[PDB]
RNA sequence: UGGAAUGCGAGUGCCUAGUGGGCCACUUUUGGUAAGCAGAACUGGCGCUGCGGGAUGAACCGAACGCCGGGUUAAGGCGCC
RNA sequence: CGGAGCCUCGGUUGGCCUCGGAUAGCCGGUCCCCCGCCGGGGUCCGGUGCGGAGAGCCCUUCGUCCCGGGAAACGGGGCGGCCGGAAAGGGGGCCGCCCUCUCGCCCGUCACGCACCGCACGUUCGUGGGGAACCUGGCGCUAAACCAUUCGUAGACGACC
C-alpha cells in the first residue's frame, strides 16, 4: 500500500469499489478518495486490513493534500435523538473533495482506460478464485 | 506410429520435479526408467532424471553417448535450440499460460472490455455470413 | 538394518584394543552400506565379530566416514556378490545393476531383493560390490542397454495428474 | 515395566515419558543404560543442546520444588558454594562434566521435553534397527530439536 | 438330521401367494410376441363359462 | 449446479468412491449410461461374483431381502450407497442427490458430460488386463432392456451427430469472420495476445 | 455488485474415528485442492449464514430473518486444501453439506 | 581427602478391615494325541480400569484417568463408509 | 387465463444448448477423386503435451447527463404464423406485423446522485415452494365415491362379484 495505489474495498456500503489511496494518518487508518466523480466515494478513512491492495497504482507524488485533513477532521459527530437526526455535508468538506480531486483526477485520466477502472465493482465469479489470481 | 523416441540427444522438455520448465538433453540412457540428462545452455547440471518428469520435443541433437558436457553445450549451440524452442507452437502455449496467469486485476478488467466489444462484431459478421448463405441456397 | 532410504557407503576402520601381549593389534577394514553411520559402524561390529575374535567391548572404531562416489556423472554396470537367507536356506546370489553411485546400485539390491526374493535387509550379507564392463556383464536386463544406437518410444503414458482436474469435460490421450 | 527396568528408570529420574536427564558415562552407568535400552533414546549432546535445554527448560530443585531459573540469584544461592553462580557456569559444568557435575545435575529438575514434532520412526525397537530405542550417539540433537 | 424316508414337498412354490386374485377378470400376461410378416389380427378374446 | 458425469469407460469401484464423497458433500451428481461402466477381471470372473450375490437371500423368506437388482443404473446405485452411511439421515439425504440412468434421457442427453480420469478405464488399468462390461453382465443377470436402450442409444447418437455438424459450421463461419473482420479487430486481438488469452 | 466471499462446504468436524470435537469445524473451499494453496485462506473470515422464523436485527438493517454464525480460519487440515476454522458457537449438525461462507477480510495482500 | 556410581529424608510402635474360588500373556516347564485341558517357575497383566488402535472382544498393541483451551505425538492409519 | 399484501418453508448468491469415440493413436480442413440418401472413404494440407485448449468458452452490473470518435445500418426493443420435440416430448431459431428507438456495445469530453462522517446478515435465483384469506376482470363446469339396499361367480368379519 503506497501512495497512489488503487485499493478495494471490502466492507462498508462502498464494498467492492476501487478507491485511490492517499496517505494514511496519525491512527494508522488509511485516508483514500473516490474520486467522487467516478464512483462516489469521498474523501473518506477506511482500514488496511479491510482493503485489498493491487498492483495498478498512480504517480500523485506531485498532488499536495491539505494538512487539515486528520483523523480529528474525519471523526463522526454525535447526533442526539430525544426524531432522528441527518447528517449533512460540511460545506468544507465539499471544498476539500474539489481541491484534492482537482489534482487526482487528471493523473487518473492519463492511464488509459483507468478512469472506467475506477467506475467498476470487484466481485467473484464462477471459478474466479482469489488465491489464484494477483491483484 | 511413434514419432519421438528416447535416444542420445533427444531435447525433452522437463513438466515436473525441480527443474520444471526447462530444457535437457538426452546424454546416456541409465536403465528403463532413468536417462542421464544435461542442460547446460538451460541451466540443468549433468544428472539422472526419471522419463516420468521428461517430455520428449521434436529436436534432436548430435554428439556421442556419454559426451562431456563440452560438447553438449557445443552441439546446442550449433543448433540454436534455445530460439527453435521459442518459435515452436509448444513455447508459445507456455508463454500465453503465464501471462493469463500473472494477469493484474486492472489487466483481468481491460481484457473483458476489449473481449467484449471483439466478440460483438465477430457475431455481426457471423450473422450477415449465416444470411449469406442463405440466399445461395433460396 | 532397515534398508530406510538411500543407502551410503561407509568405510569403517576397526581393531582390537591394545594389551600387553600385543601392544599394536592389526587395523581391519570393512565396505559397509548403511542409512548413516550409528548404523554403520553396528553393523561393522557384527561382520568382523563373524570373522575374527573381536567385538564393540573388545575394540574399537579407529575410523568412521562416507565413501563418496568417484564418477557421481558416468554410468556405470555394478556386479553385487551377496548370501541371503529365504525361509528354508542360505543362497550366494551374483547380481548386476545399472546406476551412477555404488550405493545407488546397492539400494537397488535391497530393494529388488525385497521384491523378488521377500528378504528383509537383516537376511542380506553383501560380500562385494564391483565395477564391471559392459563386456563383462551376464545378466540380459543389464547388457540391453549397452548400445551406442540405443533408441525407443513411451507408448501408453499413463496421466498421473488425476486429480487435477477431478472432474474434466475431455479424456485424457495415451499418446505423445 | 519390569521390576529391575522400573528401579534403574527411577535412579536415572525418568519416572515419566518424555522425560530428560544428563548423565556423565563410565562403566557404572553405561551399563545402567544398557538395562533401559528398550525405554530410552540417548546419545552425546552438543553445545547447542545444553544451551537451550537449560536455557528453555531448566527448573531448579529448590528447597524439594520446582523452580523456572529465571534468575542468577536462584543458581547462586544453591550452587554457588562450588563457584557456580550463573546460567554459564551451570552450563559449563555440565557440558564439561566439570568436578561438580554430580550436583550441578542434580540440581537442575529433570527437562520435561514435549512430544516430537515430526513423530518417531518406531519407539518399539532399537535406533540402529529403524527404530528409536537406544543410543544414537550425536542424533539425539536432531531429537532435542524437535522436543525442546 | 435327514429325514427318514425321501417324499416330494407337497404343492408349487411357484403359485405363492395363494391369496384371492385382485382381479375378476382374468389378466392376459403375456401377449403373442408380434410377427411384422402376418396379416393383422387379434390375439385374445372373452367368452363366459356355459 | 448439477454434476453431470458419463459412465462410458469407468470402473465401478473408481466412480463409486468419487459420486460416493460428493453427494456427502453436498452436491447434485446424475451418472448417466451406466451400462457403459466397466469392471476389471475378466468377465467371467465378474459374471460368478454376482451369481454369488443373487444366492444371498433370507433362507425363510427371500422378499424380505437382499434385493438384487438388475439394471447397470441400480447395480451402481447400490455400489454407490455401499459406500455412504445410508442408514443415518445424513446417508440418505446424500443418497437423494444422486440419479443414475441407463442411456442418456433426457434433459441430459443435450447437456455436456463430464468424466472423471481417476475413474477411467484406460487410465488405471494395464491394457493387458481383462474387463467386464456392466451392461453385458447386467443383461446376463436378468436385465431386460439391453437391446431397447441399445436401440434408443443408437437414434440419440444420430442426432447428436447432426447437432456437431451443425456446431463444426457455426465454427467453420466464426473462423471466416474473425478474417473478414481482421482489420477491425485487430486492436482488440492484440490485448488478448498481450495477456495470453490468445497465442 | 457481485459475490465477496469464497464458496466452503461445512465437510464435518474435529474428529477421530469414533469422538468428535464439534469445537473445530473441518471446510472445503472451492478451488483449494492442496495444503499449500490454503495459506491465503488462513485467519480469513467464516460465516455459517442461515434463515429462522421469527424476526431479528441486522446490523446497518432493519428486522429480517437472516442469521449468522461468525468464525475464522486457524489452520489448514490434511495434504487437500481442507482448513479448520472456529466459530462463536459450534456449528449446528445439520449444516454439514451446506454452503459456509469465507470473507476476503482480514486481507493480508 | 565421611574413602565407587546413581538416586532418595528416614526410623519406630500400636490398633486394624477385606482377602484366603482366581484367571490370562512372552519366556521356561510336567502330564496328555491334543484341548479355549490339567499342573508349575519368572515377570507383567485382567480381576479393581477407563481411554486411542486391533471392525467386534476381560487379558493383544499404545497409554493409564481431576474440569478445560491451544500444540504435538504413541500404537495404528490416510479410495468411500 | 389476467393486484396489494399476510403467514409459513427453506436452501442458493452468473451461464455453458450435447459428436461419436480412440488411447501402439487422435482432431480440423480439403471434396480436386471414388461412392450415397448435403453425408462416408481416399488423396492433399494443417495442428497433436490436445489452444477448434473445461489449463477452456460465453456474460460481466454503479446509474444518468452534454458533446465527439470508432462499431451497427443486413441494426436493437415490442403482436400474428409455419417446420421442428415422445426414453422422463421445446417460454429455441425462422417468416410476417402497425409498431418502437437510434441509447444500448468500445475509447473519449463534461458533471451530477445521501458523499449517511473505517466496520456484520450486503449482492441473485425471486413475481421461489406451500397455506389461508381479501379483492378485482374475462372464459368455462355443473360430479362422483362410501354407507344403506340387492347378488352369490364371493365370503370367518372386512373384502370381492
Ligand atoms: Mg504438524
Ligand atoms: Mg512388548
Ligand atoms: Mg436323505
Ligand atoms: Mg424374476
Ligand atoms: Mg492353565
Ligand atoms: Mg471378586
Ligand atoms: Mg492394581
Ligand atoms: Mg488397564
Ligand atoms: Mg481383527
Ligand atoms: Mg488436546
Ligand atoms: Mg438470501
Amino acid at each position: 500500500i503506497t501512495p497512489g495505489t488503487i485499493l478495494i474495498i471490502l466492507t462498508g456500503r462502498h464494498r467492492g469499489k476501487r478507491v485511490v489511496f492517499l496517505k494514511q494518518l496519525s491512527s494508522g487508518l488509511l485516508l483514500v478518495t473516490g474520486p467522487l466523480s467516478l464512483n462516489r466515494v469521498p474523501l473518506r478513512r477506511t482500514h488496511q486490513k479491510f482493503v485489498i491492495a493491487t498492483s495498478t497504482k498512480i504517480d500523485i507524488s506531485g498532488v499536495k493534500i491539505p494538512k487539515h485533513l486528520t483523523d480529528a477532521y474525519f471523526k463522526k459527530k454525535k447526533l442526539r435523538k430525544p426524531e432522528k437526526e441527518k447528517y449533512e455535508i460540511t460545506e468544507q468538506r465539499k471544498v476539500d473533495q474539489k481541491a484534492v480531486d482537482s489534482q487526482i483526477l487528471p493523473k487518473i485520466k492519463a492511464v488509459p482506460q483507468l478512469q472506467g477502472y475506477l467506475r467498476s465493482v470487484f466481485a467473484l465469479t464462477n471459478g474466479v478464485y482469489p488465491h489464484k489470481l494477483v491483484f | 506410429v511413434f514419432r519421438r523416441f528416447v535416444e542420445v540427444g533427444r531435447v525433452a522438455y522437463v513438466s515436473f520435479g525441480p527443474h520444471a520448465g526447462k530444457l535437457v538433453a538426452i546424454v546416456d540412457v541409465i536403465d528403463q526408467n532413468r536417462a542421464l540428462v544435461d542442460g547446460p545452455c538451460t541451466r540443468v547440471r549433468r544428472q539422472a532424471m526419471p522419463f516420468k518428469c521428461m517430455q520428449l520435443t521434436d529436436f534432436i541433437l548430435k554428439f556421442p553417448h556419454s559426451a562431456r558436457q563440452k560438447y553438449v553445450r557445443k552441439a546446442w549451440e550449433k543448433a540454436d535450440i534455445n530460439t527453435k524452442w521459442a518459435a515452436t507452437r509448444w513455447a508459445k502455449k507456455i508463454e500465453a499460460r503465464e501471462r493469463k496467469a500473472k494477469m493484474t486485476d486492472f489487466d483481468r478488467y481491460k481484457v473483458m472490455k476489449a473481449k467484449k466489444m471483439r466478440n460483438r462484431i465477430i457475431k455481426n459478421e457471423v450473422k450477415k455470413l449465416q444470411r449469406a448463405a442463405l440466399l445461395k441456397a433460396s | 538394518m532397515k534398508a530406510s532410504g538411500t543407502l551410503r557407503e561407509y568405510k569403517v576402520v576397526g581393531r582390537c584394543l591394545p594389551t600387553p601381549k600385543c601392544r599394536t593389534p592389526p587395523l581391519y577394514r570393512m565396505r559397509i552400506f548403511a542409512p548413516n553411520h550409528v548404523v554403520a559402524k553396528s553393523r561393522f561390529w557384527y561382520f568382523v565379530s563373524q570373522l575374527k575374535k573381536m567385538k564393540k567391548s573388545s575394540g574399537e572404531i579407529v575410523y568412521c566416514g562416507q565413501v563418496f562416489e568417484k564418477s557421481p556423472l558416468r554410468v556405470k554396470n555394478f556386479g553385487i556378490w551377496l548370501r541371503y537367507d529365504s525361509r528354508s536356506g542360505t543362497h550366494n546370489m551374483y547380481r548386476e545393476y545399472r546406476d551412477l553411485t555404488t550405493a545407488g546400485a546397492v539400494t537397488q539390491c535391497y530393494r529388488d531383493m525385497g521384491a523378488r526374493h521377500r528378504a528383509r535387509a537383516h537376511s542380506i550379507q553383501i560380500m562385494k560390490v564391483e565395477e564391471i564392463a559392459a563386456s563383462k556383464c551376464r545378466r540380459p536386463a543389464v547388457k540391453q542397454f549397452h548400445d551406442s544406437k540405443i533408441k525407443f518410444p513411451l507408448p501408453h503414458r499413463v496421466l498421473r495428474r488425476q486429480h487435477k482436474p477431478r472432474f474434466t469435460t475431455k479424456r485424457p490421450n495415451t499418446f505423445f | 515395566v519390569s521390576p529391575k527396568v522400573r528401579k534403574v528408570l527411577q535412579l536415572l529420574r525418568l519416572r515419566q515419558i518424555f522425560n530428560g536427564t544428563f548423565v556423565k558415562l563410565n562403566k557404572a552407568s553405561i551399563n545402567m543404560l544398557r538395562i533401559v535400552e528398550p525405554y530410552i533414546a540417548w546419545g552425546y549432546p552438543n553445545l547447542k543442546s545444553v544451551n537451550e535445554l537449560i536455557y528453555k527448560r531448566g527448573y531448579g530443585k529448590i528447597n524439594k520444588k520446582r523452580i523456572a531459573l529465571t534468575d542468577n540469584t536462584l543458581i547462586a544461592r544453591s550452587l554457588g558454594k562450588y563457584n557456580i553462580i550463573c546460567m554459564e557456569d551451570l552450563i559449563h559444568e555440565i557440558y564439561t562434566v566439570g568436578k561438580h557435575f554430580k550436583e550441578a545435575n542434580n540440581f537442575l529438575w529433570p527437562f520435561k521435553l514435549s512430544s516430537p514434532r515430526g513423530g518417531m520412526k518406531k519407539k518399539t525397537t532399537h535406533f540402529v534397527e529403524g527404530g528409536d530405542a537406544g543410543n544414537r550417539e550425536d542424533q539425539i540433537n536432531r531429537l532435542i530439536r524437535r522436543m525442546n | 438330521s435327514h429325514r427318514k424316508f425321501s417324499a416330494p414337498r407337497h404343492g408349487s412354490l411357484g403359485f405363492l401367494p395363494r391369496k384371492r386374485s385382485s382381479r375378476h377378470r382374468g389378466k392376459v400376461k403375456s401377449f403373442p410376441k408380434d410377427d411384422p410378416s402376418k396379416p393383422v389380427h387379434l390375439t385374445a378374446f372373452l367368452g363366459y363359462k356355459a | 449446479q448439477v454434476l453431470v458425469l458419463d459412465g462410458r469407460g469407468h470402473l465401478l469401484g473408481r466412480l463409486a468412491a468419487i459420486v460416493a464423497k460428493q453427494v456427502l458433500l453436498g452436491r447434485k451428481v446424475v451418472v448417466v449410461r451406466c451400462e457403459g461402466i466397466n469392471i476389471s477381471g475378466n468377465f467371467y470372473r465378474n459374471k460368478l461374483k454376482y451369481l454369488a450375490f443373487l444366492r444371498k437371500r433370507m433362507n425363510t423368506n427371500p422378499s424380505r431381502g437382499p434385493y438384487h437388482f438388475r439394471a447397470p443404473s441400480r447395480i451402481f446405485w447400490r455400489t454407490v450407497r455401499g459406500m455412504l452411511p445410508h442408514k443415518t439421515k445424513r446417508g440418505q439425504a446424500a443418497l437423494d442427490r444422486l440419479k443414475v440412468f441407463d442411456g442418456i434421457p433426457p434433459p441430459y442427453d443435450k447437456k455436456k458430460r463430464m468424466v472423471v480420469p481417476a475413474a477411467l478405464k484406460v487410465v488405471r488399468l494395464k491394457p493387458t488386463r481383462k474387463f467386464a462390461y456392466l451392461g453385458r453382465l447386467a443383461h446376463e443377470v436378468g436385465w431386460k432392456y439391453q437391446a431397447v436402450t441399445a436401440t434408443l442409444e443408437e437414434k440419440r447418437k444420430e442426432k447428436a451427430k447432426i447437432h456437431y455438424r451443425k456446431k463444426k459450421q457455426l465454427m467453420r463461419l466464426r473462423k471466416q469472420a474473425e478474417k473478414n473482420v481482421e482489420k477491425k479487430i485487430s486492436k482488440f486481438t492484440d490485448v488478448l495476445k498481450t495477456h495470453g488469452l490468445l497465442v | 455488485s457481485g459475490r465477496l466471499w469464497c464458496k466452503a462446504i461445512f465437510a464435518g468436524y474435529k474428529r477421530g474415528l469414533r469422538n468428535q470435537r464439534e469445537h473445530t469445524a473441518l471446510l472445503k473451499i472451492e478451488g483449494v485442492y492442496a495444503r499449500d494453496e490454503t495459506e491465503f485462506y488462513l485467519g480469513k473470515r467464516c460465516a455459517y449464514v442461515y434463515k429462522a422464523k421469527n424476526n431479528t436485527v441486522t446490523p446497518g438493517g432493519k428486522p429480517n430473518k437472516t442469521r449468522v454464525i461468525w468464525g475464522k480460519v486457524t489452520r489448514a487440515h490434511g495434504n487437500s486444501g481442507m482448513v479448520r476454522a472456529k466459530f462463536r458457537s459450534n456449528l449446528p449438525a445439520k449444516a454439514i453439506g451446506h454452503r459456509i461462507r469465507v470473507m476476503l477480510y482480514p486481507s493480508r495482500i
